[PDB]
């Protein structure tokens, strides 16, 4: 949902390569 | 560097741009705000999923970067370098959380550009 800034990206270091 | 259109930083209305953080500062106060964008005339490097990214203050500003490559899911040739408020981290010996603070503005939002060049100055 992008109806609104509820929650910007999650920047996790554990989804990286 | 003559600049055109203006900036995240300039175009969006700053009290605007500050509100936005508020939430992240009532909801994510363990997060650094930033704002990753593609530079005025970026062609090569594609738009980033999203604007917003909720970074980590326990790592360093390298981690981001290694968070966007994930982001433009870009392949091992592409070439990509996060600048931070304009300049690229050549030199990563510092955390988000503080970056942050030695960067960011009153507004307490980050502003990066992200591109395929770190040496276009």
């Amino acid at each position: 949902m992008s109806g609104g800034d509820d929650d910007w990206t999650h920047l996790s270091s554990k989804e990286v390569d | 560097s003559m600049p055109s259109e203006k900036t995240f930083k300039q175009r969006r209305s700053f009290e605007q741009r500050v509100e936005d953080v508020r939430l992240i500062r009532e909801q994510h106060p363990t997060k650094i705000p930033v704002i990753i964008e593609r530079y005025k005339g970026e062609k090569q490097l594609p738009v980033l999923d999203k604007t917003k990214f909720l970074v980590p203050d326990h790592v360093n500003m390298s981690e981001l970067i290694k968070i966007i490559r994930r982001r433009l899911q870009l392949n091992a040739n592409q070439a990509f370098f996060l600048l931070v408020n304009g300049h690229s981290m050549v030199s990563v010996s510092t955390p988000i959380s503080e970056v942050y603070e030695s960067e960011r503005d009153e507004d307490g939002f980050l502003y990066m550009v992200y591109a395929s060049q770190e040496t276009f100055g």
